[PDB]
Parts: structure tokens; C-alpha cells; sequence
């Protein structure tokens, strides 16, 4: 995808304060394209593929669709 | 609530895709108005609210008046709530469009309160239980098909049957005998027939020129001028200016939203403006969701009904396509008004025999309404299917055990006919309100038997069957000389 | 935006966050003068080049300019990811966005001569009046195509225009006809 | 259109 | 004159000095073959046309992110990627003056007949908004629309929008052209625009209307095929904005638009270009939103802005005659009403070709004047119970004499309804023959003579019983004396046509 | 010109092009490339430039094959919106779509080449001159008569007619008009092409021994060629007769042949080209392409160039895009039905959907109008009882009405006509009839004058009188 | 329906039929619209009974060859 979800100015900052170093984020993401009723949750690479995912309200979101960066 | 000023980056005819800054978003539905500058020297503000975000810190806003003339990079505003709509008691007369600012050029409206249009459903524990039936005032609406209080109610007849007569009587009876107010909720009305509409109201006695915050209505009028976007929430904006009435007042509120199919439609002109692929046959994908939060704050709260009156155009007329089946799915009570009866003039010209109602059963009317209903509505189809024969053979040669069933017939076919509170602008005849108590125990000793002897049209524009009986006696009376 | 100008933001941030905000600007100079020149964009592009050859040719080339340590991560991660093959419109961009955040506006003046320097700080003058930038650049392009004076295309990409030039006579002539 | 003008023409 | 003439171009290049304007100008990104994704033009509204390095004016609707979507007004074929692309602070205007009357026009307002070019200093932005509810009213006066059957048994008030819709070549160019062939007596400026018309249909119609002397007061805005999409589309919006300075200028008009159908295709066209996602039918997000916008403007204004009104009356093609596509019922459900011209209804003889059931009117008798109010009630009423009857209307075998009675008149009574080409019935004749039809009076007659009967029962009225003129025209209801004066017409005139 | 653009990419017939960015084409500009073909290397194929992509790429449609075509292949623009060679020379010569000869003959001179695509005439130039025209056809010189310097359309399902029907209509005209025609097979199969080609070489049309006289000058962008080129071949027999209208002050008569390719084709490339699809199927721009072919064909007070489409409705698809933008511009338009073919009824012209804006009485002659509205009349009222004869048997209606339904039979039969080329269907000679005879066979007919003649005895017959003959010869048949 | 029409087929099949195409679609709208009858002529009577003995004799058994006289 030209426009990919992972694409976001503050989340490719996070990917480049540090390219090849400290070990990656494991379990906390910043919610994004949060719109029709599915949102693109960018890290959570310990996600198992249907994990219940929360949010920050408290709305419970099952992870379906994990794609190479976001886990949609 | 900020000054949460962000750039029109995208403007793709009424859709304006807006920008913000990282730090701060409006959410779904979160109405923004845009500094925009017109092209005459004035500052108007069209106002907008967040259809879908795109991630991007971008949230695609579709606009509630022309987009013709916003630059991109215009200051937009973000409200921190959705569109605030000036409810209370202030808005009783006045017309308004979708943002909530009166077109009548009347003057300003008390926007000390304002409710949000997309507070959520109401709850479990608050709806109410009793399948109450809702005492219009109609005879042929009280006995056949009666309505549900806190229910739907669709009116499938067109303009020129007499549907604006019928509104108005239902709107000055429920402030006359109920102790609640109504709110017409047009939603894409066109603009001849919205001024067709609000003059035939000020002359109605129903809303008062001289008199405002007395009035009985409060005119929501989302013009077909107005993008999809206002269009559509229209509907809403009268759905949220009856819900302060129902849940403030505690009283019966009327919604007379106009054909819903034009919400329907607005719902797909926005959905194809977004993007978003189209469902069945053209209708949004989120079309049976959308209506349903349109039509499912329609319910009888513990505080009081909010039972509206939603007229229904069915496109080719079926029943099947998905927009009036997801209505009809959510319809309690359907009335046609037939042009035929309304040429006619059995004035109102709902039809007795199509019109039907889930209310009709007798768990829920009461036994004896129930068999006089089913009674009344075999009658009128014995005349249905006699009307054939009654020319051929005539009305002497045929049995007469059935040309009781035929004289009923005509009896039944006037005495649903009823003078209006509304009609003494047109004709001078006075106006009678018939509880449901007075045409059920009229429509027994009519259709009983023993009112076998008074003429015809001695039930013709009467209201209790006391009133028919002395019509007939005067007839008597007259008979003479 | 565009992705393109979505790298060049991320870029700009972190020459904000981390002081090294001049230097990246001349550094990203120098990359797009270097990802220029076709063959050695075609070799960051052209996927069948295995991704390690191409991360080390490119480690050789940061140590061999020495480029800042961010900017050099930065185009380590458009190798990484398969958006390399943007990496001349990022570097593009990066102009504009890197400009708009330090708060430097661009104003290109086309003159039928080349214009002095007194008289072009008089200019810049103008331009960082009527926009409301603080160091604004004026770059400016000797053109044939003018008669006498100057076109200012200062704004935010050439969309502002003022200018007296032979758009006086061309309106003069246009407006002459009247019809 | 000769598939609903066909039925169209035969509800007629 | 010689050099008098170069003389007089002194004036203009003295007058214009040329002070510096800021001209929002961009590069031209991409032709698209009618669209021109041109870039960079930040600070431009959504509306202004822009101008190129060639004179190729456009439109700027779409106005992505990185690049301005334009569409050309013009054969935008000299565009070269790379000519930087001027703004303009016009909104898409077009002047506007009285001197218009008689003169095809194209979209951009200027004269294409070429007999003349019209001035203007007056300018209405070609998109405006419609008459808010605070200053229409409710529809008075009816529009004469020459034929009996759109003003008999369904009426067109001044200030609705009625919808001349049906099957292709049924008759709706040539009934929109009775109606302002007939608007002649009357007061109205007939604008109409025709979309996407050939250039000979239009060269046929602007010489009908020189023809019959009715071309002194109507702008027939001409699309030709070659025109671009953006003036086919943008028609309709040149005509509503003559036709509104018209009318809040106090004087009724009446615009009659051609082929809405190919209006919307004409958007679709330049929607589908410019990559704007596609609902119902392939046509674009705001159709409904568009003709809405083009066709709510159209209603009588009140008595403090001028008493003014534009009457539109569409033209709406719908194939296979039917009402189920996008188009027809979007603007079924926009106008007040509707008349149906059906393809069979036209074979079969019958012209107007005008369905005299569903065509239903919204506004009612509530147009119609006094002495129509009293005898197209009789009408509406006897062409109901005709076509009731109109299954036994072979099989009517020495039946019942109310029945056959009644099937007789109503089979002279659609004898009536049809009627001639170009044929305008001013209403003091149209009144007096739907009277001597729906009250028996020419029940002797066969089905064919009706219409002979009828005109020259109409002739020997208009030529030797004056004072029905004065009554009709002055008076306006149908009292004792015209009532006996047509009495006594008719049967003069059935004696001596009885003689032949 | 000298712009070399090294072909981008090919994907299928729409191929684009990556020119410098100084020197780059305009739209519409053709594009001859010089490519190399399947064996050897000299080869021109043209392209016309239909968008500018701006990566300084241009997409263009391939006027010849796309295979063979190298990514990175030479290609200069011509500057030229693909001129096509017109004049004295065109008359005679089977043309390509590219402006060449296709008949082997010698080939045509470029002293009076004509851009391809040009603007329309503008309306101030406009003859309407309402003149009714006699084509030979019984029922569309009746029913529908045609204009005189005018389009006309033969509308029609797959094969109910309009080609047979314009072979019968150039061989009736193409002798009469002192001016030339211009034949346009613009999509049409190749092999009824030849069949066209033969016929008029065989007519005198052509004129062999003498190639510079022919009264007509055909072009082939036939169906076997590039998307391409069926886009454009209707556009090089308007140039043609373009030419003959501005220049030689002739009225000409162009027959296109399935103007619906013109229509397809563009379908076919702006699916590639990245237009987003419209309709059922076709093009976006539809409606203005349809338009910028149809317009240019209008009586401009130099001539009159009178043009016969023979629509192609997509499978009877009456409401399809491609005839209905087309029904506005063809003002005598003729739909032929398979429904009145199917029973054998030749022509299929439908009596009822054929109708033109002739008809009216004061241009078509006020007998002649009469006739025409009672014939149609009395076919509407057949097709209205076509339910009640199809289901309640033929018995159940009137005694007048079965009178109207006789009647109706005798006249839709009697709109048959036996064609000269269409013998070889028939295995009949063919009966050329004029108008006035058509007009007095139908007052007789309607009249109810001659309501005893069997059914079969007025099918395929040339005039009132042929009827009546053969009449006698069923009678003596039927007891011989 | 044949594009080519009986100019492809040998002299003596267009001498005895060829106008047979067209004879017989015209018998077939005879027979549908005489399959509802009432006082149906001669001329009916017989036309219906040489189109059915002009339809029925079509009924190859396939993989049978026959020759052109056969068909003549
Ligand atoms: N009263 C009438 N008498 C005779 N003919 C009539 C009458 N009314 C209509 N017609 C016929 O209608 C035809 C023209 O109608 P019209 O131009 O509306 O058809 P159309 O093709 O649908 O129009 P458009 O080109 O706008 O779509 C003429 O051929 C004319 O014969
Ligand atoms: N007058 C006629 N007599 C016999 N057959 C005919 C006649 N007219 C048409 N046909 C048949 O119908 C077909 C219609 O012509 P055709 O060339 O198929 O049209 P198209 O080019 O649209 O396919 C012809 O091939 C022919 O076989």
C-alpha cells in the first residue's frame, strides 16, 4: 500500500529514533485509523491472531486481521 | 470547546476532508464548524461533523451547507460535541434547519439548553413494558389500526390524499386532549411544500404567528437544498428536539418525520461521497444500523412516549428492497391514505381495509376491540367484494341477509369519516375529538344492529354515535318539511 | 499528505527533537544530490539486489560523506521498508516540510537579469512581510521569457504570484481586445 | 433490458 | 476612421495600469482528457474557474490534497503539462441583463446565434442559494400550458416544478414547446436551456419559436453534443441564473430545462473523470444533492421580495418508460408532481401522448382558475370513471345506458384531450371545450368528429361572441352569463355544422 | 517532428510513453513508433496521445497491433493530430483507420491530408433546410420517412438487419447523389466488407478501370483491429466527408456501419487508460464521445452531409448507454426489432419504435402524415391485443376489432419489402417501390377496400398491385 | 439466422428451397397465432398442414451423413 497504515508521522518516529536497536515495543500501542469500527493498532507483536484486545474508554476489541505492522 | 484549528485539506464537493493537529482530534460525529469566508465579503460559517477518520490525523467531515468557496487551509473549529441543538421550550413554533439556527427570520431561540443529536439509546431497565395503545383521535385510526405509544407509525399515502389535514389533526388533538406537544421533523422537505406546510399550520390555529412558545409543533426542515449531510441529520435533530420534550416534560411527544426513504437516501448520497462501498441495491452498507439509530430512539422511556409518525415511499413499490424492509421492520402500525377514498371525501382518507397495525391483537386493544376490528374489517370486505355485484344485480335483488352487511357497510364506510379541529379553516364544520371508549361502543351498535333504521348520511362527518343519532333525528325532523 | 511528504515530517521531527536541525537540512542537501545520478537509484531500487548488499553499500556511503547518524537510520528504514523506491521525492519534500517547521518561507523571484543583492533583501523585506516567515530564502532564476522586471512565486508551492513583468503588457493587449 | 423489459412487458 | 479606429484602442491601453494582484498560479500536473489535475494551487475556493497559459477556462471542483482536480470548459487539447495555470477570483458567474431575450446562449453566457452580443453589467453567480422558506409562498396564479390535458385534469401553477417525463420521442421537447409557444399573452420570459441536444433540434426549436413571433422573450440556452461535459453540465445552473434575475426582478418566467437524464450524465461524466466514487446507476456521490440545487430554486417569491416566480418544468428521459432508475426517481422525488408520457398512449393517436392516471400533481386544483376549478373537477372526474371503463370498452354490449352513456363521453372526452402540434389553447377556448365535452353537449357526435366540431366550434365562439373574452380573461370564474353565452354558441354552431 | 519518447510501459493496446519534459505532445497528437515488427526491422505503428499521465509519461492508444512493441522503443510525435489524406484521391481506395490504402492499389497522394479530430462547427453556421427523402424502402419512407442532410439510425439487435438494409439503402443512393458517399465500416465484420466492397465495384459505384471517378470512398477500421482503431476509424470517414462538405460543396451520404464499435472500442482502451468505469460497462465519457462523432455530421450551408448509423443496440438493450446517448442525435431514427424478425416480417424495422422527426405534416405532406398516424395506430392496437388474441384465442375480442386486427396483419406484412441484396436471403427478385405507391397501396389497404385478400398474399410483395396479383396466383394454387 | 445467405449453397438447394428460411419463420407466427382459432378457411386449414409437413421431415438421428441429394 503507497498510503499504509503504518505510516503515520509520529509512529515512523518511533521506528526512527532507533533503526537496528533496543529491543521493540511488546505489549503497548497507540491506536490509529480508529474508524469504522475497526482500528488499526500499531506494535502488539505478542498479539495472538482473535487476542481481546482493550482500549483506553474500555472498549474490548478482538484482533482479527494482524497485518506486518498494524494489527488491525 | 478549543480552539482546535486545523486545515481543509481535501474538499470533494460536500465531502471537505479536514486536517488537525497531533495533539487534539474531534471523534466521530463531533460537529466542527469552518471559518470559511464566502465569495460576497461575509465570514459565513458552514459547520460540519466528523463522518470517519482517516488515521492521518485527517477526519473526513461532511458539510451541513455548500462548499462552494472554502479554500483549503480554512480555520475549522471543533466543538468537542456533537451539533448542538437549541431544544427546551423555546423551540415550540419556530422553524429550523439542521444546525439548529431558525429560518423563519422570526428571531433567536433561548439556546441557554442544548442537547447533543447522537446521545445513545436509551436502556434496558428504562423502556417500558405495557404495550399502551395511543388514543389519536381518529375513529378510523383508534378502531382498525390503532397506534403504539412509544411505536412506529407509517403513513404510506402521498401528498394531495389529504396527509397534511391528517398531520394536523393529529398534532392540535394530541395538544387538546393528550397534555404533550409534537414536533414535524421534515427531513429533505421540499421547500414548496415546507411553506405549503407552515402556512397551513398558521392558519391551523396550530402554531400561533402571534403567539410563539404557546405553539403546539417544532418545525425541523432540512431543505433538499441542504448537502446530504444536513439532510440526513435532520432527521436526528428532530429526534433529539422531542427527546428534551420526553425526557424534560415527561409528556407524549409526536415525531412526524417526513417519508423516511428520503433519510435513506441521504444515508447513500453521504456513504457514496465517503467512499464507502455500496451494500444491496445502493442503499449505505451501514443502512439497516444507521435507521435503526434513527428509529430506535422511538421508545415509550419511563418518563414518557415519544411514539412517531413516520411516513414511508416505498421506490417501485415493494416491500422487498432492503430500505423499506429495514422500515418495515421496524413499523408498529401501517395506515395507507387511499386517493380514491380521498377523491371520494370520506375525509381522512385512511383506508380501512389496507391499513393493518401489530397493535390490533386483542391481548393488547382489549377482546371486545379486537372482535369489532376483525368484525368491522370483514364487513368492509364483504362491501369490497359486493361492489362488484351491487352493480349488476343491484341492491334489492341480492340476499338480504347480506344487504344488512351491505347497509352496515356504508354506515361503517361515513362513520369512520370525521370532521377535524383542522377542516373548520376550509368548510365550518366544528371539530369533534372521539375517544376510543365512544367509536368502539358506536361501532358495536352500528355494526350490532340496531342502528338499521337512520340514513346514510346521518353518519357522514359525525363524531359519537350519539352525535349521528341526533344528526338523524334532525334529518327527521326536516323530513317533514 | 502524501507519503512522501509523511517521511519528510518524520525526518523534520527528529531534526527538531535533536539538535541537529541545519546540519540535517545541508545532509538531506547532500543525499538528494547523491540520489540523484540514476545508477545508484536504481541500485536502492530494483528489489532483486539482495537487502543486505544494499544496507552495506549503504553504510559505505553514509561513512564516506559522513552524514548525520539520524538521517543515515532514516534511510536505512526506507531500505528496510519497500518504500525506497520514493526516496527522491521524500528527500524532495523534505525542502517544504524542513522550511515550514524552522519557520523559513521560499520565495522564488524570475527576473530577466539577475537581480542585485541590496534590492533582493528588499524583496525578501516584502515577502517576509506580507507572508510571515523569519529568515525568508529567496533563490532566484534568471528567465528570458519576462520584459522588464520581476515575478515573485513566494507561498507555499508557487501559488502566490505578484509580478511586474510582461504580464503588464500581456493584460494590457487582453484586456485591449475587450470582447 | 432485455431481461427486465422482457418482465416489465409481461406484467403489463 | 482609417486610424481613428487604432485610435480608439488609446482609450483602453491608457485606461488599464495594472496594479499587483496576488493570482493564485500552479503547474499543471495532468490532463486527463477533459480534467486538468493541475497542482499546487493552495488559497483557491471551490468554485473558481481558472485560466490557463491558452484561455482554456475551468472549473475547480475536486480539490484534493497535493492537486487541484479542475475540469475544462473548453477543448482543452493546448494544454502541455507544465503551462502554469492562473487563478481567477470569479466564483463562476455569468452576467445577466434583460438585453438576453431572443438570443441562444451557451453555458459560458455568451451569444452563440452571433447576431449580436449582449450586454450586461448585472452578474448572478451561476450556483446560489434557493429561496429560503421565510420568502416563498404557496402557488396562486396557474401557468397556461396550452394543453388541456397538463391543465385540465393535473394543473401547473406558477412556482411548480412539474416534471414532463416519459419513454424516448414521446413528445416532451414538442410539449415543453406548446407551453411557451402558448406563454405569448402573458408575462413570462421562457428560458430554455437545452442539454445536450443536437445542434439541429436546437437550430429546429429557436426557429419554431422566430417562427410563431414567440422567440422575443426567450433565452434558449444551447448545449451542443461537442460541447464539453462541464457546460452540459452547467446549463441548467446558466438558465436558473437568468431566469432568477427575471424573476426578482418581479416578472414571472418560466424555464423549461431539456434532458436532466443527460445533465446527469454529463456529471457523471465529469465526476467518473475526476475519480469521485460512483453510487446508484455508476452516477456520482451528489446527484440528488445537484438537481436539488438546480431545481429547488424554482417557486413564486413573496409579495416583499417582488412577487416574482420561476416556474421550472424538466425534462426528465427515462427509458423502457418506467420510473425505477436513479435519475427519475430522484427527480421524481424533487419536483411537485409529474406527467407521464407514455410511448403507447402516443401510437395510439393520442397527442399529447399525457397519461392521465399516475401523472398525479401535487399542488391540485389550488393552480387552476375559477372556471377551471369548476369544470376539470367534472373532467378529472369523468376521465377517472373512463378509464374505470376502459376494460369494457369493446365489451360494452347493450349494457346498462348509465354505463354506456358514460363510455361514450369519456371515449369523446379523450377526442378532447388530444390535440394538434404547436397547437396553444388559450384558456378562454380550452375552458369552453372541456365544458361542451364533460356536459354531454357533443354526446351525438362519433368518436372522428369530435376535433373538427371542436375547432370550428372554438372559431365561431372567438369570432362572434366577444364578451366570453372579456369574462374569461377579466372576470376569471365561470359565472351565469358567459355559462349561457356558451350555450347558445354551441348550439349555433352544432346547427350550422349539422349543415356542414 | 524530433521528440524521441522511449515507450514506458505496454499494458495491452494502451501503451504510454516517458518523453522529456521540455518537449512534450498534446492530446490527440499522433505517434508514429518506430518499432520493430515480427520478422525484419522496419515498422511505423501510430498511436495518438489520449492523456498526459505528468511523470512526463503520455498514455496513447495503439492505432496497429501492440505486440511487438519493446519497452524502451524509439518514438517520435508527429505534431500532426493524425492527419488522413482527403481530396480527389480518397475516392475509390479502401482506407485504414492510419490514412492508407488498403486495396494494394496504387497509393493515395498527401497533398490535402486533414487533422482527424477537430473541432465542431459552430452553431452559427447551422442549414436546417426540412426536405423529406425517397430511399426506396416501403415502410421507412412511409412510416419513418428520412431526412435530407441528416443523420438517420438504424437501430437493431444482433442481426435483425441494418446491414442488409444500408447495402439495399447505398444501392439505392449512391447512384442517385451526385455527390459522393463515404462509407464507414467502423467495427463491422471484414467479410460483409467485402461483400460491400464487391457490390459497389460491381454497381459502378467504384468504377474499377477508372478508381479516380467512384461516387464513393469506403474506410475499414473493420472488426479485427486494435481497440485503437475502431476508436477512430468513424472519425477518419468524417474527416473525409468533413472535407467533402467544407471544400467540394457537395451534399454527401456517409454510412457508418455499428457505430456501437466507436462506442466499445472506447470502452475497451479507458478501461486501461485508468478512467474509472461508468454504466453497465462503457466508457465515462460516453455521452461527449458519442457527441464530438455525431456533431460534425450537420448541414452547414456548404452541402449537406445526410449519414445512416447503423446503431448496434447491445442485445436489444433498448435502455443501454450506447443508444440511448445516441437517441438524442439521430434525429429519423429507425429501431428494428427481432421481434418482428423472429416471424420472418423483412425488414425488421418495428412500425411503432421507428419514428423521425419528419413526420410532421407540413414537411411530409398532410395525406401522407394522415396515412402514417393510422398505420401506426392500427399496429398499436394490434400490439395492445397481442394479450388478449395470445391467451383468450383470437375469437374473444369485438367484431370491429378483429376487424382492426386483420387489418393490422395485412399492414405489417405489407411493410416487407424484397431488397436487391437481400435476394440471395429471400431467393426472390427484389421490388423497389416508391412513396407515393406504398402511400395508395396503404389507403386501400386501411380503407377497408380490400379486406378478402389472404394474409400471405400481401407478405414480401413490392406494391399494392403485386399483392393483388398474387392473390390470384395463392387462389389458383390452393385448388391446383 | 446466415450472414451469407443461400449465395453459399449449391444451384439446385436455392432452386427447390430457398425461399424456405423464411416461409417456414412465417408459418411458425401462422401456427402460433392458429393454435387459438374459430372459423379458421381453407386457406388456413391447408397453409398449417403443409408448414407441419415442412416442419416434420428435420429430424436427423445424428452421426448420420446424408449426402445432397439426400436433402434435395
Ligand atoms: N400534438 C402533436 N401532434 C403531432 N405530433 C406530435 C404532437 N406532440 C408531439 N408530437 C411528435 O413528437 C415528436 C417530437 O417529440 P420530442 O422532440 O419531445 O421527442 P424526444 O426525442 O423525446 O425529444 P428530445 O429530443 O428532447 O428527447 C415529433 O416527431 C412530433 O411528431
Ligand atoms: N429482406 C430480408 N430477407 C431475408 N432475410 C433477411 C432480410 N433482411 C435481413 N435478413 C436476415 O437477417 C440478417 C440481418 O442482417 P445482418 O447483416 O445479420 O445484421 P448485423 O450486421 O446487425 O448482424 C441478415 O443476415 C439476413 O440473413
Amino acid at each position: 500500500a503507497t498510503i499504509r497504515a503504518d505510516e503515520i508521522s509520529k509512529i515512523i518516529r518511533e521506528r526512527i529514533e532507533g533503526y537496528n536497536r533496543e529491543v521493540k515495543v511488546v505489549n503497548t500501542g497507540t491506536v490509529l485509523q480508529v474508524g469504522d469500527g475497526i482500528a488499526r493498532i500499531h506494535g502488539l507483536d505478542e498479539v495472538m491472531a482473535g487476542e481481546l484486545v482493550e482500549f483506553e474508554e474500555g472498549t474490548i476489541g478482538i484482533a482479527l486481521n494482524l497485518e506486518s505492522n498494524n494489527v488491525g | 470547546e478549543k480552539k482546535n484549528l486545523g486545515r481543509i485539506a481535501q474538499i470533494i464537493g460536500p465531502v471537505l476532508d479536514v486536517a488537525f493537529p497531533p495533539g487534539k482530534m474531534p471523534n466521530i460525529y463531533n460537529a466542527l464548524i469552518v471559518k470559511g469566508r464566502d465569495t460576497a465579503g461575509q465570514p459565513m460559517n458552514v459547520t460540519c461533523e466528523v463522518q470517519q477518520l482517516l488515521g492521518n490525523n485527517r477526519v473526513r467531515a461532511v458539510a451541513m451547507s455548500a462548499t462552494d468557496g472554502l479554500t483549503r487551509g480554512m480555520e475549522v473549529i471543533d466543538t468537542g460535541a456533537p451539533l448542538s441543538v437549541p431544544v427546551g421550550g423555546a423551540t415550540l413554533g419556530r422553524i429550523f434547519n439542521v444546525l439548529g439556527e431558525p429560518v423563519d427570520n422570526l428571531g433567536p431561540v433561548d439556546t441557554r439548553t442544548t442537547s447533543p443529536i447522537h446521545r445513545s439509546a436509551p436502556a434496558f431497565t428504562q423502556l417500558d413494558t405495557k404495550l399502551s395503545i395511543f388514543e389519536t383521535g381518529i375513529k378510523v385510526v383508534d378502531l382498525l389500526a390503532p397506534y403504539r405509544r412509544g411505536g412506529k407509525i407509517g403513513l404510506f399515502g402521498g401528498a394531495g390524499v389529504g396527509k397534511t389535514v391528517l398531520i394536523m389533526e393529529l398534532i392540535n388533538n394530541i395538544a387538546k386532549a393528550h397534555g404533550g406537544v409534537s414536533v414535524f421533523g421534515g427531513v429533505g422537505e421540499r421547500t414548496r411544500e415546507g411553506n405549503d406546510l407552515y402556512m397551513e399550520m398558521k392558519e391551523s390555529g396550530v402554531i400561533n404567528e402571534q403567539n410563539i412558545a404557546e405553539s403546539k409543533v417544532a418545525l425541523v426542515y432540512g431543505q433538499m437544498n441542504e448537502p446530504p449531510g444536513a439532510r440526513m441529520r435532520v432527521g436526528l435533530t428532530a429526534l433529539t428536539m422531542a427527546e428534551y420534550f420526553r425526557d424534560v416534560n415527561e409528556q407524549d411527544v409526536l415525531l412526524f418525520i417526513d417519508n423516511i426513504f428520503r433519510f435513506v437516501q441521504a444515508g447513500s448520497e453521504v456513504s457514496a461521497l465517503l467512499g464507502r462501498m455500496p451494500s444491496a441495491v445502493g442503499y449505505q452498507p451501514t443502512l439497516s444500523t444507521e435507521m435503526g439509530s434513527l428509529q430506535e430512539r422511538i421508545t415509550s422511556t419511563k418518563e414518557g412516549s415519544i411514539t412517531s409518525i413516520q411516513a414511508v415511499y416505498v421506490p417501485a413499490d415493494d416491500l422487498t428492497d432492503p430500505a423499506p424492509a429495514t422500515t418495515f421492520a421496524h413499523l408498529d402500525a401501517t395506515t395507507v391514505l387511499s386517493r380514491g377514498l380521498a377523491a371520494k371525501g370520506i375525509y381522512p382518507a385512511v383506508d380501512p381495509l389496507d391499513s393493518t397495525s401489530t397493535m390490533l391483537q386483542p391481548r393488547i386493544v382489549g377482546e371486545e376491540h379486537y372482535e369489532i376490528a376483525q368484525r368491522v374489517k370483514e364487513t368492509l370486505q364483504r362491501y369490497k367484494e359486493l361492489q362488484d355485484i351491487i352493480a349488476i344485480l343491484g341492491l334489492d335483488e341480492l340476499s338480504e341477509e347480506d344487504r344488512l352487511t351491505v347497509a352496515r357497510a356504508r354506515k361503517i364506510e361515513r362513520f369512520l369519516s370525521q370532521p377535524f379541529f383542522v377542516a373548520e379553516v376550509f368548510t365550518g364544520s366544528p371539530g369533534k375529538y372521539v375517544g376510543l371508549a365512544e367509536t368502539i361502543r358506536g361501532f358495536q351498535l352500528i355494526l350490532s344492529g340496531e342502528l338499521d333504521s337512520l340514513p346514510e348520511q346521518a353518519f357522514y362527518l359525525v363524531g359519537n354515535i350519539d352525535e349521528a343519532t341526533a344528526k338523524a333525528m334532525n334529518l327527521e325532523m326536516e323530513s317533514k318539511l | 499528505d502524501s507519503t512522501a511528504s509523511r517521511y519528510a515530517s518524520a525526518l523534520a521531527d527528529v531534526a527538531d527533537v535533536t539538535g541537529t536541525l541545519e546540519a540535517t537540512n545541508s545532509d538531506v542537501e547532500k543525499l538528494i544530490r547523491i540520489f540523484s545520478e540514476e545508477p545508484v537509484y536504481y541500485f536502492f531500487a530494483n528489489p532483486v539486489i539482495s537487502i543486505d548488499n544494499k544496507r552495506s553499500v549503504l553504510d559505505e556511503i553514509i561513512t564516506t560523506s559522513g552524514l548525520q547518524p539520524h538521517t543515515a537510520n532514516f534511510i536505512n528504514i526506507l531500505i528496510d521498508s519497500e518504500r525506497i523506491n520514493l526516496v527522491k521525492e521524500i528527500l524532495n519534500e523534505f525542502e517544504d516540510v524542513f522550511n515550514k517547521i524552522t519557520g523559513t518561507e521560499v520565495a522564488v523571484v524570475t527576473s530577466v537579469v539577475k537581480l542585485e543583492n541590496d534590492h533582493l533583501a528588499q524583496i525578501a523585506k516584502g515577502v517576509q512581510k506580507i507572508t510571515g516567515a523569519k529568515n525568508v530564502r529567496i533563490k532566484t532564476v534568471i528567465d528570458p521569457s519576462l520584459v522588464a522586471g520581476f515575478t515573485i512565486r513566494y507561498g507555499n508551492e508557487g501559488s502566490k504570484l505578484v509580478d511586474m513583468s510582461v504580464k503588464k503588457q500581456l493584460e494590457e493587449i487582453a484586456a485591449q481586445l475587450e470582447m | 433490458c432485455a431481461n427486465l423489459r422482457e418482465l416489465r412487458d409481461r406484467i403489463g | 476612421r482609417a486610424d481613428e479606429i487604432s485610435k480608439i484602442i488609446r482609450e483602453r491601453i491608457e485606461g488599464y495600469n495594472r496594479e499587483v494582484k496576488v493570482v493564485n498560479t500552479g503547474t499543471v500536473l495532468q490532463v486527463g482528457d477533459g480534467i486538468a489535475r493541475i497542482h499546487g494551487l493552495d488559497e483557491v475556493m471551490a468554485g473558481e474557474l481558472v485560466e490557463f497559459e491558452e484561455g482554456t477556462i475551468g472549473i475547480a471542483l475536486n480539490l484534493e490534497s497535493n492537486n487541484v482536480g479542475v475540469v475544462l470548459m473548453g477543448d482543452g487539447l493546448m494544454i502541455q503539462e507544465g503551462s502554469s495555470v492562473k487563478a481567477t477570483g470569479r466564483i463562476a458567474q455569468i452576467p445577466v441583463s434583460e438585453a438576453y431575450l431572443g438570443r441562444v446562449i451557451n453555458a459560458l453566457a455568451k451569444p452563440i446565434d452571433g447576431r449580436g452580443e449582449i450586454t450586461a453589467s448585472e452578474s448572478r453567480l451561476i450556483e446560489s442559494p434557493a429561496p429560503g422558506i421565510m420568502s416563498r409562498r404557496s402557488v396562486y396564479e396557474p401557468l397556461q400550458t396550452g394543453l388541456i390535458a397538463i391543465d385540465a385534469m393535473i394543473p401547473v401553477g406558477r412556482g411548480q416544478r412539474e416534471l414532463i417525463i416519459g419513454d424516448r420521442q414521446t413528445g416532451k421537447t414538442a410539449v415543453a414547446t406548446d407551453t411557451i409557444l402558448n406563454q405569448q399573452g402573458q408575462n413570462v420570459i421562457c428560458v430554455y436551456v437545452a442539454i445536450g441536444q443536437k445542434a439541429s433540434s436546437v437550430a429546429q426549436v429557436v426557429t419554431n419559436f422566430q417562427e410563431r413571433g414567440a422567440m422575443e422573450y426567450t433565452i434558449v440556452v444551447a448545449e451542443t453534443a461537442d460541447s464539453p461535459a462541464t457546460l452540459q453540465y452547467l446549463a441548467p445552473y446558466t438558465g436558473a441564473a437568468l431566469a432568477e434575475y427575471f424573476m426578482y426582478r418581479e416578472r414571472h418566467t418560466l424555464i423549461i430545462y431539456d434532458d436532466l437524464s443527460k445533465q446527469a450524465q454529463a456529471y457523471r461524466q465529469m465526476s467518473l473523470l475526476l475519480r469521485r466514487p460512483p453510487g446508484r446507476e455508476a452516477y456520482p456521490g451528489d446527484v440528488f444533492y445537484l438537481h436539488s440545487r438546480l431545481l429547488e430554486r424554482a417557486a413564486k417569491l413573496s409579495s416583499l421580495l417582488g412577487e416574482g416566480s420561476m416556474t421550472a418544468l424538466p425534462i426528465v428521459e427515462t427509458q423502457a418508460g418506467d420510473v425505477s432508475a436513479y435519475i427519475p426517481t430522484n427527480v421524481i422525488s424533487i419536483t411537485d408532481g409529474q406527467i407521464f408520457l407514455s410511448a403507447d398512449l402516443f401510437n395510439a393517436g393520442i397527442r399529447p401522448a399525457i397519461n392521465v392516471g399516475i401523472s398525479v400533481s401535487r399542488v391540485g386544483s389550488a393552480a387552476q382558475i375559477k372556471a377551471m376549478k369548476k369544470v376539470a373537477g367534472k373532467l378529472k372526474l369523468e376521465l377517472a370513471q373512463f378509464a374505470e371503463l376502459e376494460a369494457f370498452a369493446q365489451f360494452a354490449s347493450d349494457l346498462d345506458k348509465a354505463t354506456q352513456n358514460q363510455l361514450a363521453r369519456g371515449q369523446r372526452l379523450r377526442e378532447l384531450l388530444k390535440q394538434p402540434q404547436s397547437a396553444p389553447l388559450t384558456v378562454e377556448e380550452q375552458v369552453m371545450t372541456i365544458y361542451t365535452g364533460t356536459n354531454g353537449y357533443l354526446d351525438s357526435l362519433e368518436l372522428d368528429q369530435v376535433r373538427k366540431y371542436l375547432v370550428e366550434l372554438r372559431t365561431y365562439v372567438k369570432t362572434n361572441k366577444p364578451e366570453f373574452q372579456e369574462i374569461i380573461s377579466s372576470t376569471k370564474t365561470f359565472t351565469e352569463e358567459a355559462e349561457a353565452l356558451l350555450k347558445e354558441a354551441i348550439q349555433e354552431q352544432m346547427e350550422r355544422f349539422l349543415l356542414q
